[PDB]
């Protein structure tokens, strides 16, 4: 039988994470820029759950890139705005949430190379 | 596109140099789904739960 | 209601006549293959990897080019589609060179990824390969031609985005080469984006080449501070080290360019960097100290001095956590002389308002004027991208431009009404025989330069500008939603410091010398030790060791942009923030935080010990300073020029001449620029 | 707002279940002391029970106080039994582990962390 | 005849659908989804209330007797509200055949034991528990079975760090082994592979 | 044979690695060549399965057949470039001819 | 090898070594790389 | 070749080198440097240039499948040698 | 000392109506009136109107302007502005 909660989800304490990690923490939740080498459009679609950059050192033995933050290469996956707020929310997480920039529409023409009188008469295929 | 060429085709056909190269990189995408596989191991039943 | 009606697969979309088969296909979430096709370059429709079947047509029609009729099905996956697909990318192929192991591209190539996905996994082609000879078009962009698969983009983004019709097709049939013919360099501020728009490795970077490859990387997305346009940038790192920056796409700002100085200067960011407190010892030289030593030292001189005694100059890459942190940290000593080394006339209204001092409208507005009016700026410079925006409405919606200035090369047609600033007296008259022009325009657009601003007679050039605006507003009649008058900053901590009340220009200083001056990433060379008073105690703080460091007192070592989450709010007035992507190097602290160190030595400790309460300070004094990627709109610049037309100074005779004329003085403006050895290079390379 | 109970049906159902497992805990230092020849005193263990305790003080939701009750009892459980060993009861005691400090000018000092 | 694309079958896929109706007309009051896959598997997708009836029915149902429990697991997806779904995976020997049963769990929603159906799933849902967190109502002996003794947190979960938040070294000192925060000389290399054009037309998701 | 390296810094071993055990860093040599400034195996991290070998286009990186080289320090297992060019030059003549042995198996 | 003798090279080692570890040939792990971040070097002269 | 630093440690072919004052220099305190001692640049650079007939040669390193991938080498630019991106071997027109 | 004013305030949201009439009929007005005073007004969508004002040694002080009119505006502004 249903009972009333009328607080919002809070769930820090049972996921026996430090202290340290839940209060200075920032996330950001956005969907990554397309990677401007390529056309391809695939990595853009699903929204991304990402922490705060934190010191990287240079190990003294070989050089190699030591660390102390353990969340460095965590790497959430989201379906939608709304799913990945929530889910830091009753983490505790503090977050920074980045809106979708999509590709305004372009008007795209062929025959507009050759116009008899506008600027965009190309002079070289 | 899943198993990659031979090493003298590799250093031969431009076919086959890219697809060793992505394979060795990023490797095959497998198409979503899950699966429950089970083999008479020689211990018993060995199951994989693949998704 | 003239959307038609057209299938993809089945599904029905309603797309604008016009459009292409491929851009149909968006809508329904399927992308076509390509490689000459590219949505802000104009179609070419050569690489025929786009060829898709439309039901119960006989041949295969190009999806990047061919117009959407009404009542199409367009397969994008049926047999015909699959195997034009297949034939294509093996023609691609066939001449292609094995060099994915030694290309820049690998990893992140179109034709890797598009042979993966759409072509075949085996070679029939027995014969040998071709091989044309590498062109050297200078010391950023590397060719390796061989690779090049002739798409065209190269010839078509320096034409119409550059505007610098040098790259074109010699040759004919296979022996087709793109290139020069003759031996030129490639050198434009905008020249580096042929590296991305390449789909493979024939145009590379120079600086970066061998240096890392894609998957290796973390990317973070941050933004540009080389310039006021605050171009969106990703900062790749691979173990904790900048590898490059790429442009991040942002439509109303950037779209998906970067200038050559954004692009390729973070090299700077490696050299001549300050990675210890530094005091002076007993001979006078600088010697490195601790954080606790050194913040003592500032500490102790802040006890004393108050008032006129203290103050402190912004240099041209502070972020607004610090530029409010110290300004917080002077008025509690009484102090106001906080000051930028960047002029903008304080008299008539001054930064009161802020439709005074910013680009009212806006970058992606330049899209719909159709006249602009530049007054005293070299736009091709000092904001390359917004110059960028003007030719694409110069080219597409046939913007008019006019130049009130130095004859400079701007990549497009301009009227060169003159260079003396008397010309907008007679334009605000109604003698110039520009306002024929303006009597027929229904969205003017009248930009001053920053540059301009710096003259003795910087006061008189601004009140003229208002006041010809206040003809055009009227002989013209625009809307009250249409704003004319406009400023182009080329600094990117100008626009921020002036929204939290910093007094623009050093003059205050050179009223009343300071017994302590703080240089807050001074390096402009303003104030020197002979402005000041003898013995005068200079703290210094920045990241780089240029001209504000070797006459400080102290140093202390500060971030650097790609370092920190700091906020930077560009010409339009938009606030935007960048995000850590290395730290600081050596016992470099981020810039807001030592002033709060420095605040608690002195006993007056500010009310701030997070990013996040330093930011909500920044609420307090600029409430939009918070919020990010947003213009707000502002108004009441007829208030502005009402307070304009008192100010009795009246325009010099001096020819407007920006400091900017050739691409030679583009590449070393800033510390960053000016400790980069590639920006070293493009200045030999352009100069010899 | 509404959802299925574990176990308690409200915080002060919940409550009742605290203090029991507390009374258990508190009960079982002095043998743990014993039995694992820990080098504390019992005043020093039962201390450390109240402070973990206290770790959780700010809890409100009855399903949460639920799985830390289910938590606990589990903890005390690995105890009782000695399937814990001295380092793993010592663990609590953070003996090695110099605390970082709490104030902004000490973090500046010695490091870029917040 | 490919020699290189798996062979297709025909009947067992039409079977595994008759008796996938079959059982979701019989247990309309928990049965949420029936599916079959192309490798032709039968799932079934559950109300987390109808777990026991469910296991039950499929066990000493005639036509059913799915009685061995292959395994019983956890996959964590965050992005749903309930982000644990349960996948019981069942073998019967009389029909040699094997079937999935599903239902999902949230962080504060335990499941029933199964425990009296299969006691085989004693540990394995020991292992739920342990690695996701995933409560089990009625279990007899619910205690972690694959972690360190006193270990905080659920490993598995996938916002859960890779390398984990405490290591252990042995210190002179205090003459024992202590955990200590993580830090590692070398950090983990994240690797970003996805390619960004798409692969499989066939699971391409609307743009809506 | 001409003693020039064969491995041109692709960084196709470091990304199928299956412990992360090689690390790589490259840039264009004094003559412009493609080559690594920074090669290192840690040989503790390594699960000896061969990937590397399969990985590497123009067969750089190779297993040698040596199997007796136990240290008394840890540190003594982390080779650098310097170390692997030296197993490199030491175990050549028996590398090539187990290649010549097999390459046609691959 | 006395009769397949081993292809010749310039660079193939003329003088085999054996297990060097615990000797003072032994190898000892070190950074091939070259140093990233240059730092400002003040002035020697007063200002 | 293996130049020495006035510190007296060997520069290795990378041209790496502790400092006078890094610390880091005594690792190698009672053992050395391990530095290898045939520096390709130097050996590449003693090869002499092939000459071919052909304006476009495919190199493979010889060996065949035992070298690297075939590429081609256009041989027009007839002042500087064409260079293998693989194997560093140059080529040079006839005439 | 008085030091400096900020206004912040809506430029769409009726509870800043009053101060916008302010800015347009007083502004002009009132900075003749104070050449160097710096007087910094600061819309942004959808805030709470507001008046700091800081003083000597940073002192800050905030009326609030919510639901004013112009006469009721002019009149806090005078009250910072004099004592
Ligand atoms: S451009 Fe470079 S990475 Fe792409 S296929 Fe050609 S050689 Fe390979
Ligand atoms: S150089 Fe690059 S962009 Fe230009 S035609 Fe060749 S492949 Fe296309
Ligand atoms: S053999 Fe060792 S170094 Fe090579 S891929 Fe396997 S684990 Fe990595
Ligand atoms: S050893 Fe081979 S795979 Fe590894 S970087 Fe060198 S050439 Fe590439
Ligand atoms: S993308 Fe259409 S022909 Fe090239
Ligand atoms: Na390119
Ligand atoms: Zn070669």
């Amino acid at each position: 039988q249903l009972i009333t909660v009328d607080e919002k989800l809070d769930i820090t304490t049972l996921t026996g994470v430090p202290e340290e990690h839940i209060k200075t923490r920032k996330v950001r939740i956005f969907v990554p820029a397309r990677n401007n080498m390529q056309s391809g459009v695939n990595n853009t679609k699903k929204w991304k759950m990402e922490f705060d950059t934190r010191e990287r050192w240079e190990n003294p033995l070989m050089g190699w890139a030591s660390t102390a933050d353990p969340l460095s290469n965590m790497v959430l996956t989201f379906s939608a705005k709304e799913d990945a707020i929530a889910f830091a929310e009753k983490n505790g997480w503090s977050y920074d949430v980045e809106e979708k920039k999509v590709p305004k529409p372009k008007s795209k023409s062929y025959g507009a190379n050759f116009s008899w009188n506008k600027r965009t008469r190309v002079s070289t295929k | 596109k899943v198993s990659p060429p031979k090493r003298a085709e590799m250093k031969t056909s431009m076919e086959s140099l890219i697809h060793h190269f992505k394979l060795y990189t990023e490797g095959y995408q497998v198409p979503p789904g899950a699966t429950y596989t089970a083999i008479e191991a020689p211990k018993g039943e060995f199951g994989v739960y693949l998704v | 209601s003239n959307l038609i009606e057209v299938f993809v697969d089945g599904q029905s979309v309603m797309v604008e006549p016009g459009t292409t088969v491929l851009q149909a296909c968006e809508k329904v979430g399927m992308q076509i293959p390509r490689f000459c096709y590219h949505e802000r370059l104009s179609v070419a429709g050569n690489c025929r990897m786009c060829l898709v079947e439309i039901e119960k047509a006989p041949k295969v029609v190009a999806a990047c080019a061919m117009p959407v009729m009404k009542g199409w099905n367009i397969l994008t996956n049926s047999e015909k589609s699959k195997k034009a697909r297949e034939g294509v990318m093996e023609f691609l192929l066939a001449n292609h060179p094995l060099d994915c192991p030694i290309c820049d591209q690998g990893g992140e190539c179109d034709l890797q990824d598009q042979s993966m996905m759409f072509g075949s996994d085996r070679s029939r082609f027995l014969e040998g390969k071709r091989a044309v000879e590498d062109k050297n078009i200078g010391p950023l962009v590397k060719t390796i031609m061989t690779r090049c698969i002739q798409c065209t983009r190269c010839i078509r983004f320096a034409s119409e985005i550059a505007g610098v019709d040098d790259l074109g097709t010699t040759g004919r049939g296979n022996d087709m080469q793109v290139g020069t013919y003759i031996e030129k360099m490639f050198m434009s501020e905008l020249s580096g984006n042929v590296i991305d728009i390449c789909p493979v490795g024939a145009l590379t970077s120079k600086p970066y080449a061998f240096t890392a490859r894609p998957w290796e990387t973390r990317k973070t997305e941050s933004i540009d501070v080389m310039d006021a346009v605050g171009s969106n940038i990703v900062v790749s790192t691979r173990t904790g080290e900048v590898m490059r920056i790429l442009p991040r796409m942002h439509e109303d700002i950037n779209e998906e360019w970067i200038s050559d100085k954004t692009r390729f200067a973070y090299d700077g960011l490696k050299r001549q960097r300050l990675t210890e407190p530094m005091v002076r010892n007993e001979k006078g030289l600088l010697t490195y100290t601790s954080w606790e030593d050194a913040l003592s030292r500032v500490a102790g001189m802040l006890q004393n001095f108050e008032g006129n005694a203290v103050a402190a100059i912004a240099g041209g890459l502070v972020d607004a956590e610090a530029l409010v942190a110290l300004k917080d940290l002077l008025n509690k000593v009484d102090s106001d002389n906080l000051c930028t080394e960047e002029i903008f006339p304080t008299e008539g209204a001054g930064t009161d308002l802020r439709s005074n001092y910013l680009l009212n409208t806006t970058i992606a507005g330049v899209e719909e004027a159709d006249v602009v009016l530049l007054v005293g700026t070299n736009p091709r410079f000092e904001a390359p991208l917004f110059n960028a925006r003007i030719r694409k409405s110069w080219l597409h919606n046939d913007l008019k431009v006019a130049l009130i200035g130095s004859p400079v090369d701007l990549t497009y047609r301009y009227d060169h009404l003159g260079d003396s600033p008397k010309i907008l007296q007679d334009i605000a008259s109604g003698r110039h025989s520009f306002c024929e022009v303006l009597k027929d325009a229904k969205k003017p657009m009248v930009v001053l330069g920053s540059s301009a601003l710096q003259r003795d007679d910087g006061a008189a050039i601004l009140v003229a500008v208002s006041n010809m605006v206040q003809k055009i507003r009227v002989t013209t009649g625009v809307a009250a939603e249409w704003k004319v008058m406009n400023i182009l900053h080329r600094i990117a901590s100008q626009v921020a410091a002036l929204d939290l009340g910093y007094k623009p220009g050093v003059e205050a200083i050179r009223k009343n010398p300071p017994k302590m001056l703080f240089l807050l990433g001074a390096d402009g060379g303003c104030i020197t030790r002979q402005d000041l008073p003898k013995d005068c105690f200079i703290v210094y703080q920045g990241h780089h060791g240029d001209v504000g460091a070797p006459m400080a007192d102290v140093i202390l070592p500060g971030a650097a942009y790609t370092e920190k989450s700091a906020t930077y709010v560009n010409t339009e007035g938009r606030a935007q923030q960048t995000k850590v992507a290395v730290t600081p190097p050596g016992l470099a602290r981020e810039d807001w935080k030592i002033i709060r160190a420095l605040s608690e030595i002195a006993g007056i400790t500010l009310p701030y010990d997070t990013l996040d309460q330093v930011r909500n300070r920044l609420e307090e004094v600029s409430p939009n300073l918070v919020r990010y990627d947003d213009i707000e709109e502002t108004n009441y610049f007829q208030q502005a020029s009402e307070l304009a037309k008192l100010v009795n100074q009246e325009v010099l005779a001096d020819p407007l001449v920006p400091p900017q004329l050739t691409i030679k003085d583009f590449y070393m403006t800033d510390s960053i620029s000016r400790a980069s050895q590639t920006m070293a290079k493009c200045v030999k390379a352009v100069t010899e | 707002t509404s959802v299925k109970p574990i176990f308690s049906r409200d915080l002060n159902e919940a409550k009742r279940r605290v203090r029991e497992l507390y009374r258990a805990w508190y009960r079982e230092v002095p043998n743990t002391v014993h039995l694992m020849q820990l080098d504390i005193t019992v005043k020093q263990g039962r201390d450390k029970v109240r402070e973990m305790f206290m770790k959780n003080a700010h809890v409100t939701d009855p399903r949460v106080v639920d799985l830390l009750v289910i938590k606990g009892k589990m903890e005390l459980q690995e105890t009782i039994k000695v399937w814990k060993q001295r380092t793993h009861v010592m663990r609590f005691f953070h003996e090695t582990e110099t605390p970082r400090p709490k104030d902004f000018l000490s973090k500046f000092y010695m490091g870029h962390d917040p | 005849k490919r020699p290189t694309v798996r062979p297709r079958s025909d009947v067992t896929h039409k079977q595994l659908s008759a008796f996938g109706e079959y059982v979701a007309e019989i247990l309309p009051k928990y049965v949420q989804q029936v599916q079959v896959s192309c490798l032709d598997e039968l799932e079934i997708c559950i109300h987390p209330d109808g777990v026991i009836p469910t296991l039950t029915f499929l066990r000493d149902h005639t036509n059913a007797q799915f009685k061995s429990l292959a395994d019983l697991t956890a996959v964590d997806v965050p992005t749903r509200q309930n982000r644990f779904e349960i996948v019981y995976n069942l073998l019967s020997l009389r029909f040699n055949s094997r079937i999935r049963v599903k239902t999902y769990a949230d962080e504060l929603t335990p499941i029933d034991s199964i425990v009296s159906v299969h006691i085989a799933a004693n540990w394995y849902e020991r292992e739920v528990w342990d690695m996701f967190g995933v409560f089990f109502f009625n279990h007899p002996d619910l205690r972690r079975i694959l972690t360190d003794y006193g270990f905080e947190g659920h490993p598995f979960r996938k916002d859960f760090p890779l390398t984990g938040y405490v290591e252990l070294r042995y210190d002179d000192e205090v003459k024992r082994v202590v955990a200590e925060p993580v830090e590692l000389a070398q950090e983990f290399r994240k690797f970003d592979l996805n390619s960004p054009w798409e692969a499989f037309p066939a699971y391409r998701q609307p743009p809506e | 044979p001409s003693g020039e390296e064969r491995c041109i810094a692709c960084k196709l071993c470091e990304a199928i690695c299956p412990a992360q055990a090689i690390t790589i860093e490259a840039e264009p040599r004094a003559d412009g060549s493609r080559r690594t400034t920074r090669y290192d195996i840690d040989m503790t991290k390594c699960i000896y399965c061969g990937f590397c070998q399969e990985a590497c286009p123009v067969d750089a990186i190779v297993e040698g057949p040596n199997f007796e080289f136990s240290t008394e320090t840890h540190e003594e297992l982390l080779y650098n470039k310097e170390k692997l060019l030296n197993n490199g030059d030491k175990w050549e003549a028996e590398i090539a001819a187990n290649i010549q042995a097999d390459y046609l198996y691959r | 090898p006395t009769t397949n003798p081993p292809t010749a090279r310039k660079f193939i080692w003329t003088n085999h070594k054996f297990n060097v570890s615990a000797t003072p040939e032994q190898y000892v792990p070190y950074s091939t790389t070259r140093k990233k971040i240059h730092e400002w070097v003040p002035p020697s002269t007063p200002y | 070749g293996v130049q020495v630093s006035p510190s007296g440690e060997k520069i290795t072919h990378t041209g790496q080198v502790y400092d006078e004052k890094d610390y880091r220099r005594v690792r190698f305190v009672d053992r050395q440097k391990e530095v290898n001692e045939n520096f390709a640049i130097d050996l590449i650079a003693q090869q002499p240039v092939n000459e071919v007939e052909h304006r476009i040669i495919a190199c493979d390193g010889g060996g065949g499948a035992l070298g690297h991938p075939k590429v081609y080498i256009n041989l027009d630019k007839e002042t500087k040698t064409g260079t293998c991106g693989y194997c560093g071997l140059q080529f040079k027109q006839h005439h | 000392g008085l030091r400096e004013i900020r206004v912040h305030l809506c430029q769409r949201s009726p509870g800043s109506q009053g101060v916008r009439d302010f800015i347009v009929q007083r502004y002009v007005e009132l900075k003749k009136a104070h050449p160097n005073l710096p007087i910094l007004i600061r819309e942004c969508s959808e805030v709470q109107p507001k008046l700091w004002a800081r003083y000597a040694f940073g002192q800050e002080k905030t009326v609030s302007l919510n639901n004013l009119s112009a006469d009721e505006v002019t009149r806090a502004m005078q009250n910072v502005l004099s004592g």
